[PDB]
């Protein structure tokens, strides 16, 4: 039901396959593991820095 | 209104003679001290 | 007055026990939302979980 | 003369407590209106042989609160450490007496969340622990400011008004030990 | 200080009669039988004012007229030292403080919090009774 | 400074320059507006920046203009 | 008997080596009883517990990042794949008869060094300790606080569990190789390798218990020998001058304080470490890239460095291919501080032009601007702190995670300025009531009613009186003047005796008049050595 | 049994209806639909007290339940004759299960809470701090089977673990980490909230620093 | 270095107080060294062993480490008190007066 407010990025508009999507784990501030995944909000936190 | 404005540390560098609910208007106004025991009753 | 240093308790008791009721609205779910009378069982903690009517009790 | 400032204070704000208490004990007399004939309920089992020792103590504590305050008057500074050490020594086995009827209350299933009469119980003489361990502390740091300097009359005024929420304490215990293990 | 006692005496006359009066018309005519909550309140709003009337009542036969007192009292008549007075203090404050931490502690259901803001206010209120009975240090 | 102002006007440093705390106002208030250039989406935070700031360029400048008019020194 | 063994064992020393005029002159040496003045001595307590506990704990630690199987006695943890770092520390607290107890208070004992230096700095940027001839030491001293984080950061590094592993991959590696032309030829270099590498652990196990330790003892040695041998400052009073020192001789007063002092912050230390649980590594799990935890904060010296990467914006600039990220900002604003920190004295001098020999401490309140200064860097440091630790806080307090970090970005530099502003006006607040008692005298709060209704309150003046009642003024000599009459005496003696039993009246009278007497020469002592200088 | 749906339908008529509709659709801004929810969803919500909710925010936080074991029951009931989905587990007698759901191998689970459970909540589950007012809770008083529906139906904002993603082996291991990691006693005395350097720092400052600072004062002297 | 004041603690002899002090610094070092007595019979003869969860030993264990810092901590602690009581009330106050020569 949220698919339709899914963005694209340039060059990686294939790199889902349908409605499940492929992201690093690893923070791209400083290294940490970013796996704070809110499923309702779609929000990634990394619990080092709060990003 | 019997001390000064505005008023010293302890409020008070003197203190009047208190005989009814007026001490101010007593001590401002001696001349009146008669009229209001005289008039105060209807 | 009669007892100075409990009459400047006083002044600094208030204002932080104002402040703290006031803080509720900082908080993510708000301040108080039951009413000044604040009506039973409305403030309980099932109709009322927020930490915000806790601080406003306290 | 002279009205002891520091006393009609403390008696003024003595007052006010009482209406502390009357909140607590509201909660606990509608409730017992709706227990419907069981006050207490099961599995709430209260017993005398605990409570009344205990109760005595806390009463015995007043007489020895009252002869320090003899000795404050006095100017004996020595015999009103002696008679308030006494009182807290026994003021202070009735908040471990009232701690182990706690313990085993808990224990045959009378709790704050088991019970509605497990609330009313337990805030109304929990609350009056706190004020009697309150009393307590008030005795330690009336204790200390007596060797602290020399004895004044402003330092058994204090005395004075320290037995004061003494008294009230035990007064108020008495009303609450009638109305829960009396007026059942 | 006869008129002192008289005022809380007028209110505890008035408090009693309507302690007695309004359980006795719940007894018989509210709905559930006599108000608890409402009564309990009314019969010991009573004892607030019985406790300080009663007070007042020996305080003034003790003591005999007092310069404020006096119908015709003159100024002079109340020299001398009054008692002691604070002239300043920052430990009222610090009790505020201390006692706000606790609250803070009891709204959030932190134990260590209100554990911290009961010693805090302890050595608070400690600070405020030794502040003027301290003694010169001994080195 | 003086005595009557700082009384332990010598014995330390008692005095800092107008001019460093009005410059440093203003900077206070330029570094305030330019963290509104970031990631975050919302705006309520861009607000509090805003109003912030606003409340202390008012206040260099009630500063900066009772000191020119000489009401205050 | 053993005063004959005194004098044989006194003789065969001297006869050999001559130590008396160097020994008496070490015994007859001079330091002020300030409380104050004891702040650096718990840093060089808790240094000295450091190193035995430290010692101790070498004897079982494994520094390899080679991964095993635990074996242990750990049941929530077997078969964990884990380094010999982290096997060797649960085996301290585990399979070592008091090696928990040991742990524990080695990192309770890095706490209070890291918090004593924190203290001890203020005592000497307020009270303007660092001023000629100090300058040096302040230096000296300065880098000591720097080498204690940097230590204590290793410290908890060795046993690589998962929490501190989380720092270290944040902290260590992304801000090195963060940095510019340079920063990832840093990073490969000290880790030997990429992230998490297999020469980490053992170099900075080597780095934490040979290399910056032993710079620090050289440090602090250099630090008290300067100390000892270039005088201790004293705060003005009577009898204190800018040419003598006043207060109590090493032998014996000061031997026995310090001493003394020793054994109670051991036993401080030595309660906290047996009461209070500090990083259970047990409950925390071995280290992997692929694991993380909320409120993976550094240890309270180094949250300002974590609480700085969180508030500073994401501002990063790309220029012609390259990339400068976050992590520059934190690098270049922490060599800011430490060099802003280190060559305060020179600035302060500079500023103010005061370039005179100084021995005489200045209490806070009279140097508003220093006051205010310390104060605005003590608040940022405090607001660092605590937005290191604004995750937690919002879970507790029931906080917005975005209202943290925004009121702290704000706060960054509105608090700063607010806090600024109090202390200036604090400062010289503060000497407003100096001058009220020395122009007035002490209020002893007893109010009179005189005659004709006016109310006054006795005052006790300080000095000579004049005229009439009222005294004449004094004037301002830098030291704390009383503003408690119960500090001058007037509450008198409770009376000799035991808590429950009075003491005969002849002792009491007696042991009254001697303590009277004493302390009537003791003042006068003082008075008479001040008229004479 | 018929008699348990019409008495959750009952509840739910009286208790639900606002922000859920009549019809289990949801009310469009005010609550999602419970279609295909299942019992473990409306177990879950309704042992751990979250629902009824009272007002919209950032999450509604945990209160002590609306309703009774046998009442929960009854509405899990008409919400999974509605739609479908997860049931929660039962034991032999049909009760809610407990004790069976404890696992045995707790250093399975330890890791797997490592990698799946302590990004949100800590090592030692006492909870995180999410995005924007939302915050993960206390794990101390969730018994087994509100841990495994949690898993099973993933609330607010919390990835579902689907039976095929965490096998009912692995959430049983899962479990008995939480449970175990719950009870054990600290080892090296109090155990300070178990969050880490941040309450050992205010710790120390606040005991340690201040006796040290308090007895320099008692040693040393004033002025 | 000139001492301008030096005096005794007590000056008059055969008082039941300096008994009574001498006592109460008697009394700090006897709880020092029955603390530390205890620590050498707790470290020795408490089960130290880890327990696993669920144990009849778990409780015993858990207090292992917590007896250690409450011996050893209190130990140390009662003679470092005992030692500054005596300074304090037993050792003459002084007054010493150094030229710097800076
Ligand atoms: C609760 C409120 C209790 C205070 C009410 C005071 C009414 C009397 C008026 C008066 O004389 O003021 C004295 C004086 C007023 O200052 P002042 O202007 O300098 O007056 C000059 C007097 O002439 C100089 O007179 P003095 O120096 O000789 O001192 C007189 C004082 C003698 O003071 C003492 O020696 C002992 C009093 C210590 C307070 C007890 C500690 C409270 C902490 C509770 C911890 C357990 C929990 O006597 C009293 O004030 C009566 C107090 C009797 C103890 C009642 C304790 C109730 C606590 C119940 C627990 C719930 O204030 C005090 O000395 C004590 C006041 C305590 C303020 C703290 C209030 C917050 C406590 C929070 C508790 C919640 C814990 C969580
Ligand atoms: C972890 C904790 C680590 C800390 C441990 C070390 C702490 C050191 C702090 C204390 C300073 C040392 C002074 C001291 O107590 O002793 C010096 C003292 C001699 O000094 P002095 O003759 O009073 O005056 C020295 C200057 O002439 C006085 O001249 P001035 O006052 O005009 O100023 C000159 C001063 C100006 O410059 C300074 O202030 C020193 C600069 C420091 C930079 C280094 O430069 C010096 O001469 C300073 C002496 C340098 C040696 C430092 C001694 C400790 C070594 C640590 C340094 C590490 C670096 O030695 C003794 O106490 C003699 C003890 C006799 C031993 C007993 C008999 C032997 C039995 C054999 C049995 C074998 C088994
Ligand atoms: C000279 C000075 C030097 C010496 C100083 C050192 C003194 C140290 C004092 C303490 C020493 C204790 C030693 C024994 C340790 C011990 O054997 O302990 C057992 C267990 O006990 C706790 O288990 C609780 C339950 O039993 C569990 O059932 C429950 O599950 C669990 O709950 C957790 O787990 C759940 C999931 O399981 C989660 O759901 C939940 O959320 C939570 O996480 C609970 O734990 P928790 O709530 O942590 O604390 C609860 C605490 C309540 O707090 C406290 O004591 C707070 C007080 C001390 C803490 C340290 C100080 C901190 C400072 C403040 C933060 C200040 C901040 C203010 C800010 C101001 C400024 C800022 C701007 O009640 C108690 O213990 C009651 C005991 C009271 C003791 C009082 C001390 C006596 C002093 C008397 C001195 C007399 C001397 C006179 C001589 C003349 C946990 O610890 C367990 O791990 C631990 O295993
Ligand atoms: C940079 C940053 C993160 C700041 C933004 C967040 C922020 C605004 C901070 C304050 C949060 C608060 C206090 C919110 C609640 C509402 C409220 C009452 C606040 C304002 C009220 C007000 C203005 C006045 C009332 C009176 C007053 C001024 C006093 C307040 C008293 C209190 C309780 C203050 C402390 C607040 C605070 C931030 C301190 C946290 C202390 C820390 C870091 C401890 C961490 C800690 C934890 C987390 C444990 O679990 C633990 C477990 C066992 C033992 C110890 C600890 C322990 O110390
Ligand atoms: C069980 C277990 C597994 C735990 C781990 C092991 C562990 C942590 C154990 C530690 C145990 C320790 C270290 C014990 C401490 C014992 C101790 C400190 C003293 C014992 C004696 C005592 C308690 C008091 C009464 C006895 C007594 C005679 C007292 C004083 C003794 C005398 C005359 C001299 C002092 C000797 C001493 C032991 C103290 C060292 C103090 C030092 C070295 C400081 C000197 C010093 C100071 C303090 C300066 O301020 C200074 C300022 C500027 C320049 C230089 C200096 C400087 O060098
Ligand atoms: C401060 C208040 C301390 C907390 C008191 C408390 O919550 O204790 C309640 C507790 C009931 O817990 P429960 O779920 O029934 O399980 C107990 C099994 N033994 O056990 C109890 O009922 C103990 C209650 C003791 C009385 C506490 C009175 C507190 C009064 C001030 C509130
Ligand atoms: C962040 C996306 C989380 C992850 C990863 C895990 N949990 Fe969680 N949990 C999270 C939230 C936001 C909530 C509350 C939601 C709400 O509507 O209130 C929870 C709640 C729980 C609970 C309930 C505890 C209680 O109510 O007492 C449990 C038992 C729980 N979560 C367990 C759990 C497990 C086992 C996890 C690993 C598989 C896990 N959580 C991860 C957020 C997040
Ligand atoms: C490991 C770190 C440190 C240790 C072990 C330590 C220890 C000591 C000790 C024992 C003294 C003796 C007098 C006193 O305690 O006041 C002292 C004095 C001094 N310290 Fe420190 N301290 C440390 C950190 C610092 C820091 C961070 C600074 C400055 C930023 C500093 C600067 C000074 C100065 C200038 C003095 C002399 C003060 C005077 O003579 O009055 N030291 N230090
Ligand atoms: C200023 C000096 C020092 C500081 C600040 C310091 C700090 C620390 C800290 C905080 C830890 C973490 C302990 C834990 O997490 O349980 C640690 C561990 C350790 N320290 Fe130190 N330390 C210092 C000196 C020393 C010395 C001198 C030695 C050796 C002689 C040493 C050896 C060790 C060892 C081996 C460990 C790892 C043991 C373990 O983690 O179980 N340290 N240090
Ligand atoms: C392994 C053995 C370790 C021995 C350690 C030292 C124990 C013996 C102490 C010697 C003190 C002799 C005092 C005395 O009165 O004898 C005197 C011997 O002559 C001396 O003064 C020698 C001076 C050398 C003393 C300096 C050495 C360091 C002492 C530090 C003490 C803290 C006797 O003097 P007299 O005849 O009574 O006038
Ligand atoms: S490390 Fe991911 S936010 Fe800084």
């Amino acid at each position: 039901a949220d698919m339709h407010r899914v963005i694209k990025r340039k060059g990686q508009e294939s790199f889902n396959f349908g409605e499940l999507f492929a992201y690093t784990k690893v923070c791209s501030h400083l290294g940490c593991p970013s796996s704070l995944y809110e499923q309702q909000t779609y929000r990634i936190l990394c619990p080092c820095h709060q990003s | 209104w019997a001390t000064s404005c505005p008023p010293p540390r302890h409020n008070f560098t003197e203190l009047p003679r208190i005989r009814s609910e007026r001490p101010a208007f007593e001590l401002h106004y001696p001349h009146m001290v008669e009229r209001m025991r005289a008039e105060a009753h209807v | 007055v009669a007892f100075p240093r409990l009459n400047a308790l006083s002044f600094w008791l208030f204002l932080f026990g104002a402040l703290i009721a006031i803080a509720g609205f900082i908080t993510p779910g708000g301040a108080a939302d039951f009413g000044w009378t604040a009506y039973s069982p409305l403030t309980d903690a099932i109709h009322s979980p927020g930490a915000g009517g806790d601080l406003w009790i306290m | 003369n002279r009205p002891n400032m520091v006393s009609v204070g403390t008696i003024v704000w003595l007052s006010s407590e009482l209406m502390f208490f009357a909140g607590l004990f509201a909660m606990y007399f509608t409730a017992r209106a709706q227990a419907g004939g069981a006050w207490p309920p099961e599995p709430t089992e209260l017993n005398l042989a605990l409570a009344v020792p205990v109760t005595l103590v806390l009463i015995a504590s007043s007489f020895t609160c009252q002869m320090g305050v003899f000795a404050a008057e006095r100017g004996d500074v020595f015999g009103l450490r002696r008679w308030y050490v006494i009182t807290f020594l026994m003021g202070l086995f009735f908040v471990l007496g009232q701690g182990y009827e706690y313990i085993h209350l808990v224990e045959h299933g009378t709790t704050i969340p088991g019970s509605a009469y497990g609330s009313v119980f337990y805030l109304a003489t929990g609350f009056h622990g706190l004020h009697v361990i309150g009393g307590l502390v008030a005795f330690v740091l009336l204790l200390a400011r007596t060797k602290m300097s020399k004895f004044t009359p402003a330092q058994a005024t204090a005395a004075i008004v320290v037995s004061y929420y003494w008294h009230f304490v035990d007064i108020v215990w008495i009303a609450l030990f009638a109305t829960i293990y009396f007026v059942r | 200080m006869h008129i002192e006692a008289r005022l809380f005496e007028i209110l505890t006359a008035f408090f009693a009669l309507a302690a007695v009066v309004y359980a006795v018309l719940t007894a018989m005519f509210a709905t559930g039988g006599v108000e608890w909550a409402g009564t309990t309140a009314l019969v010991l709003t009573t004892g607030l004012t019985l406790i300080t009337g009663t007070f007042f009542r020996f305080v003034a036969r003790r003591l005999d007229t007092r310069p404020e007192d006096y119908e015709d009292a003159e100024i002079s008549d109340g020299a001398g030292e009054l008692g002691f007075f604070a002239p300043h203090s920052w430990w009222p404050i610090l009790i505020s403080l201390s006692f706000s931490t606790a609250a803070v502690g009891a709204a959030l259901w932190l134990p260590w919090l209100i554990a911290a803001g009961v010693a805090f206010v302890i050595t608070s209120v400690c600070g405020l009774v030794f502040e003027y009975y301290w003694g010169p240090e001994k080195h | 400074v003086d005595v009557e102002d700082v009384p332990s006007a010598e014995w330390g440093w008692s005095h800092m320059p107008i001019g460093v705390m009005h410059i440093g106002g203003l900077l206070s208030a330029a570094f305030l507006l330019v963290m509104m250039r970031g990631n975050h989406v919302g705006h309520v935070e861009d607000w509090f920046l805003i109003g912030f700031a606003a409340v202390i360029v008012a206040l260099v400048g009630r500063n900066w203009w009772l000191r020119r008019r000489g009401w205050i020194r | 008997d053993f005063a004959k063994l005194a004098a044989a064992q006194g003789d065969a020393i001297d006869s050999r080596y001559h130590p008396s005029a160097a020994v008496r002159r070490q015994l007859n040496k001079v330091f002020p009883t300030h409380w104050s003045f004891l702040l650096g001595e718990i840093a060089l307590y808790s240094f000295i517990i450091l190193l035995l506990t430290g010692v101790w704990l070498t004897l079982f630690f494994d520094p390899s990042m080679a991964h095993v199987t635990y074996d242990g006695v750990y049941q929530p943890l077997r078969g964990v794949q884990m380094s010999r770092a982290y096997e060797t520390a649960l085996d301290i607290s585990f399979e070592v008869r008091g090696g928990l107890f040991v742990r524990q208070v080695h990192h309770w004992a890095a706490l209070m060094f890291a918090a004593s230096i924190m203290v001890h700095l203020a005592r000497i940027f307020f009270t303007g300790a660092f001023r000629r001839p100090r300058e040096a030491n302040w230096v000296i001293g300065s880098l000591l606080l720097i080498l204690a984080m940097f230590e204590g950061f290793f410290g908890y590094s060795l046993p690589d569990d998962l929490l501190s592993g989380t720092g270290i991959r944040a902290a260590l590696s992304g801000i090195t190789m963060g940095i510019p032309v340079i920063g990832t030829w840093m990073h490969w270099a000290l880790f030997g390798g990429d992230f998490p590498g297999e020469i980490l652990i053992p170099r900075l196990y080597a780095l934490h218990i040979l290399l910056i330790p032993g710079i620090i003892l050289a440090l602090i040695g250099a630090h008290l020998a300067l100390v000892w041998f270039q005088k201790h400052t004293q705060f003005p009073g009577p009898g204190r001058t800018e040419t003598n020192v006043v207060g109590v001789r090493v032998m014996p007063v000061f031997a026995v304080k310090s001493g003394a002092f020793f054994a109670m912050i051991t036993g401080v230390l030595g309660l906290m470490g047996g009461l209070l649980t500090i990083n259970p590594i047990w409950n925390l799990g071995p280290y992997k890239p692929s694991q993380v935890s909320a409120g993976s904060q550094p240890d309270f010296y180094m949250m300002w460095t974590d609480g700085l990467i969180r508030l500073w914006p994401a501002w990063e600039f790309y220029p012609f291919g390259h990339t400068i990220p976050q992590g520059v900002w934190v690098a270049v604003g922490m060599g800011l501080v430490f060099a802003l920190l280190i060559a305060y004295p020179f600035i302060e001098k500079k500023v103010t032009g005061d370039d005179a020999h100084h021995n005489l401490l200045q209490r806070p309140r009279d140097v508003p601007v220093r006051t205010a200064i310390g104060s605005m860097a003590i608040a940022l440091y405090l607001l660092l702190t605590f937005a290191c630790m604004n995750d937690i806080i919002a879970l507790k307090f029931h906080i917005s995670l975005n209202a943290t970090t925004w009121i702290g970005r704000i706060g960054m530099v509105v608090l700063p300025a607010i806090v600024y502003f109090v202390a200036y006006r604090w400062a010289i607040s503060l000497q407003r009531s100096d001058r009220e008692v020395l122009e007035h005298g002490v209020e002893t709060g007893i109010i009179k009613r005189l005659p004709h209704g006016a109310y006054v309150e006795l005052h006790q003046p300080l000095g000579p009186v004049d005229e009439h009642g009222h005294p004449i003024p004094l004037e301002y000599a830098g030291a704390p003047l009383p503003k408690r009459m119960n500090k001058l005496g007037s509450g008198g003696a409770p009376g000799t005796g035991s808590f429950l039993f009075p003491d005969p009246a002849v002792e009491h009278e007696a042991l009254t008049e001697a303590a009277h007497a004493s302390e009537h020469k003791s003042l006068t002592a003082l008075k008479e050595h001040q008229d004479r200088i | 049994q018929s008699a348990l749906l019409r008495t959750g339908k009952q509840l739910f008529e009286t208790s639900c209806v606002s922000c859920h509709g009549a019809n289990l659709q949801g009310v469009p801004d005010r609550g999602p639909s419970l279609i295909g929810t299942g019992e473990a969803a409306v177990y879950f919500q309704v042992s751990t007290g979250r629902m009824p909710a009272m007002r919209g925010e950032a999450q509604a936080p945990s209160k002590p339940p609306h309703f009774d074991e046998s009442q929960i029951d009854a509405l899990g009931a008409y919400v999974q004759a509605n739609g479908g989905g997860p049931t929660v587990p039962r034991d032999d007698h049909g009760a809610v299960a407990q004790e069976s759901l404890i696992g045995g191998d707790v250093a399975r689970g330890g890791d797997l809470f490592r990698l799946n459970c302590a990004s949100c909540h800590n090592f030692t589950g006492k909870g995180g701090a999410l995005s924007s007012g939302k915050y993960a809770p206390d794990l101390g008083d969730a018994n087994p089977a509100q841990i495994y529906t949690a898993m099973l139906t993933g609330p607010q904002n919390m990835p579902k673990f689907s039976d095929r993603q965490l096998t009912p082996d692995e959430k049983r291991d899962i479990v008995a980490y939480v449970r175990e990691s719950a009870e054990t006693p600290s080892y090296g005395g109090y155990g300070l909230g178990g969050f880490g350097p941040a309450p050992e720092g205010m710790a120390m400052w606040i005991i340690g620093m201040v006796a040290a600072i308090g007895v320099a004062m008692w040693i040393g002297s004033r002025a | 270095v000139e001492t301008i004041f030096k005096e005794p603690r007590w000056p008059v002899p055969g008082t039941k107080a300096e008994k009574r002090t001498e006592r109460l610094v008697a009394y700090w070092l006897m709880l020092g060294g029955l603390s530390g007595l205890a620590l050498l019979l707790v470290f020795l003869f408490w089960p130290w062993e880890y327990q696993p969860f669920g144990s009849e030993g778990e409780f015993l264990y858990s207090l292992a480490t917590p007896l250690y810092g409450l011996t050893f901590g209190l130990s140390i602690l009662s003679i470092g008190i005992g030692a500054v009581l005596f300074q304090k009330k037993f050792i003459p106050e002084e007054i010493s007066v150094q030229d710097r020569h800076d």
